[PDB]
């Protein structure tokens, strides 16, 4: 395109529980980093490298319009799998998505946005090196990138699903009796066949 | 135990550093989480290796990987990693006597 | 002279309790923060959530001056502690534990595009002309 | 090539021309701020990109035990006989067989190619 | 999995909160496992040997128990905390 | 002058303070009494072209802590306090950062191992039960 | 004869005498690199 090939190649992010991807810089805006220098500091650790700086130019232009964290959060919330009825609820939904659904291994606490920005910037930084050819692409066949799910972890995968059903079942059983006005028997609320 | 030891040693937390310091230092990853940066990667690996071989803080199945070119130290403690026992060689000699 | 070999040793005191808590305020180097113009400042909890578990908002010189937002450090110092040494007339160092660590960054002030306005630009996000002109129209 | 950031909001500065003076100006967006450009080059891309690998090479690689070491290429900076040689092995080169040498002497990260 | 994952899974499960307005809470803390047991027709438990499971087409399973603490609040400035050990 | 006003007098005086990172055991010993007004002495030795910082633990407290300085030019740090009477003030500006390290290397890990084991007490594990619950 | 081969390009004078005077070169530069056939 006329302007499509002028900006170059832009980076997007496919966050969980969002129907459509979002520009990468928007995610940084939502995390609380507004100025371009603050965002680029988490992506490019050596500003003396002109090659890296150019790769992020199209991404910055794509998210130029969004200039505030709340604006960015609304954009993320607007594309959520369950769009909010009002703008305020959209921001809350987007905050929850980034708080827990995005990079959960980095953290789930309310004050882990800075840690998630660094790792997200590292993900972008790793992508740029692959695009720039500085680092070789990862090999799926390489067996150190693999993990083996043995009996334990496989069983632990089942137990949480089956334990969630157990906890859901007691909630349903108790709710019927509590609404009826009578206390409930814990022994009777538990369905032992769920786990067995 | 790995994170507690790393904090005790000269590893700076990500929150408590300026981004300008990340260029020279090596990123420290524990189970894929960028814990911090360290200014002396070679000494840290020697210390990390020593602890594992003495089984002091680092268990035998903990794998520490240093990517010298990429300035990254990756420590993995999760399950599912396939490993095998290998004899340690120092100064072109077997430690097995 | 004496400075070439000066040796200084001072006593360390750890009061059990203090009326005022101690926390660290951190400013990024690129911010070029200067306190000479900080004639007046305001620090208060944010109102966006609408208390002790919410971010801190810092305003300098009212609306005219720069505004900074402080966020508590998510990483906890379970295996670490921070102390600050302050000079006192008695000549003994005093160490106070860091109750909290806050990271402050400047907030730009201008006619930032609103959420409703951003919707119109989303149509032209892929294809836009004269990025400078978009702000002029607003 | 130089990337400039605004001094007010720390945002990107993009090139702009003032017809009044006909001088390149790096003007901040959404900030009504302008700066005097000096480089005079706003954009440059090298298709061949004959970027030196020595700049990319990191002196720490001399500590890698998996790299070969040769005593036949002494370091020019310090004269240390031992050196660690390797290939760039980086994409976009299309021909990666030349060897880059890094001095193995500690504190001397001299890098050279024959 | 038995020694750590099962206990962690139970510990990490959120407490069950129910509102009527009396309020009810359920917290699961400790996990116990008995040796593989088989219950006869009369209901008498007995240790289940792996060969007997193979011969009689049984499942070599161990009973699982969890300590459950229940707290109830009836907006009457009284709190009753009853624990069902080894549920 | 208002409730939200910040007493920036400390900034005007350009008072300098030192930020120190210390382990928990050193602070834990201080937290033991925490009311005697004394926990140790901080000794700083300077030479013609080198400066070293070390800390000594109190003899009563026990019943060497070398200090390493760090550059502070990469980040600007300030210290402020909030008064219980709703009067915020700025104590000063950090001028140097230091870290504390253990003199011992081998037996020091033994103390750390106890802490790791001690912090493992709340870590609940499944318990084998000899007799089926009836 | 010069060791470096150069080709300076500028927009028409009539237009100088609508999209953008600066971005348009990038569009031309990218367009000429690939779309144009020698
Ligand atoms: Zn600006
Ligand atoms: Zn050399």
């Amino acid at each position: 395109g006329a302007k499509k090939s002028a900006i170059g190649q832009r980076i997007v992010a496919t966050l969980p529980y969002i129907k459509q991807e979002v520009p990468i810089i928007i995610v940084f805006r939502a995390l609380g980093f507004v100025s371009d220098r603050d965002i680029l500091e988490h992506i490019i650790y050596d500003f003396e490298d002109p090659e890296m700086m150019e790769m992020v130019k199209p991404s910055l232009d794509e998210a130029f319009v969004i200039q505030e964290q709340n604006v960015a959060l609304n954009f993320i919330g607007s594309r959520g799998a369950k769009p909010g009825v009002t703008k305020e609820k959209r921001i809350k939904y987007a905050k929850e998505v980034l708080q827990k659904e995005m990079l959960p291994h980095v953290g789930v606490s309310d004050f882990c946005e800075t840690k998630k920005a660094y790792f997200l910037g590292y993900m972008v930084h790793r992508l740029l090196l692959a695009a720039l050819g500085r680092r070789e692409l990862d090999d799926r066949d390489h067996y150190g990138n693999k993990r083996l799910d043995l009996a334990g972890p496989l069983l632990a995968f089942l137990f949480r699903g089956m334990f969630k059903n157990l906890l859901k079942e007691v909630r349903i059983y108790a709710q019927k009796f509590i609404d009826r006005g009578k206390d409930f028997n814990l022994e009777l609320a538990i369905k032992t066949r769920i786990i067995s | 135990p790995i994170l507690e030891f790393l904090e005790e040693w000269s590893m700076e937390n990500l929150e408590e550093i300026s981004p300008a310091a990340i260029a020279d230092a090596t990123k420290i990853f524990v189970n894929g989480c960028w814990v911090g940066i360290h200014k002396d990667p070679e000494q840290l690996m020697n210390t990390l290796r020593k602890l594992r071989r003495q089984m002091d803080i680092i268990v035998s199945e903990v794998s520490m990987i240093r990517d010298i070119r990429e300035r990254e130290i990756r420590i993995y403690t999760d399950a599912g990693r396939i490993c095998r026992p290998l004899l340690i060689v120092e100064k072109q000699k077997l430690l097995l006597k | 002279g004496p400075s070439s070999q000066n040796v200084t040793e001072y006593v360390v005191r750890v009061p059990k309790n203090t009326t005022k808590k101690y926390n660290i305020m951190a400013f990024n180097a690129a911010d070029k923060v200067n306190f000479a113009t900080w004639n007046q400042a305001r620090l208060e909890r944010d109102l966006s959530n609408k208390p002790e578990d919410q971010p801190w908002l810092l305003r300098v010189n009212g609306k005219s001056g720069r505004k900074f937002k402080g966020i508590k450090k998510g990483g906890v110092t379970e295996n670490t502690s921070y102390y600050i040494f302050t000079q006192c007339p008695d000549g003994a160092f005093e160490a106070f534990p860091v109750h909290n660590w806050y990271n402050f960054t400047p907030l730009a002030r201008h006619r930032t595009l609103t959420a409703e306005e951003a919707e119109e630009e989303w149509e032209r996000r892929n294809k836009v002309l004269n990025h400078f002109s978009i702000m002029q129209q607003r | 090539v130089g990337i400039r950031f605004c001094q007010e909001c720390n945002n990107m500065l993009y090139p702009k021309e003032d017809k009044e003076n006909r001088i390149l100006l790096y003007a901040c967006r959404n900030c009504d701020y302008q700066q005097e450009a000096d480089n005079s080059c706003i954009y440059v891309n090298k298709i061949t990109h004959e970027v030196d690998e020595l700049t990319q090479i990191i002196a720490d690689v001399s500590q890698d035990p998996t790299l070969p070491r040769t005593e036949d290429h002494p370091c020019q900076k310090c004269g240390h006989k031992e050196a660690v040689f390797f290939q760039s092995h980086s994409a976009r080169a299309e021909d990666a067989m030349r060897l880059y040498y890094v001095c193995t002497a500690p504190h001397c990260g001299h890098r050279w190619t024959e | 999995f038995i020694q750590m994952s099962v206990q962690r899974i139970v510990e990490d499960a959120p407490p069950i909160d129910l509102q009527a307005p009396p309020r009810y809470l359920l917290k699961f803390e400790q996990i116990y496992l008995s040796k593989p047991t088989h219950w006869e027709r009369d209901g008498a438990p007995s240790p289940m040997m792996p060969n007997e499971a193979r011969l009689r087409n049984l499942t070599y399973s161990a009973p699982l128990y969890v300590d459950i603490t229940k707290t109830v609040i009836k907006e009457g400035e009284e709190q009753l905390q009853t624990q069902h050990q080894k549920t | 002058a208002e409730r939200g006003e910040l007493d920036l007098t400390g900034a005007k005086q350009n008072t300098g303070v030192w930020l120190v990172k210390v382990p928990k055991y050193l602070s834990q010993q201080w937290a033991k009494a925490s009311g005697r007004g004394e926990v140790g002495k901080l000794r700083i030795a300077k030479t013609q072209g080198r400066t070293e910082v070390s800390f000594t633990l109190n003899e009563d407290l026990a019943n060497e802590h070398p200090f390493v300085l760090q550059s502070v030019g990469g980040q600007t740090l300030t210290v402020f306090t909030e008064s219980s009477s709703d009067k915020l003030s700025l104590e000063g500006i950090v001028v140097q950062r230091a870290e504390c390290r253990p003199a011992a290397s081998e037996n020091y890990m033994r103390l750390k191992r106890l802490q790791i084991e001690e912090s493992s007490k709340p870590v609940r594990l499944s318990q084998q039960l000899d007799k089926v619950v009836t | 004869n010069a060791e470096k081969l150069v080709l300076r390009i500028r927009i028409m004078n009539s237009d100088e005498n609508k999209m953008d005077d600066d971005v348009f070169l990038r569009c031309i530069e990218s367009n000429m690199l690939t779309d144009m056939t020698l």
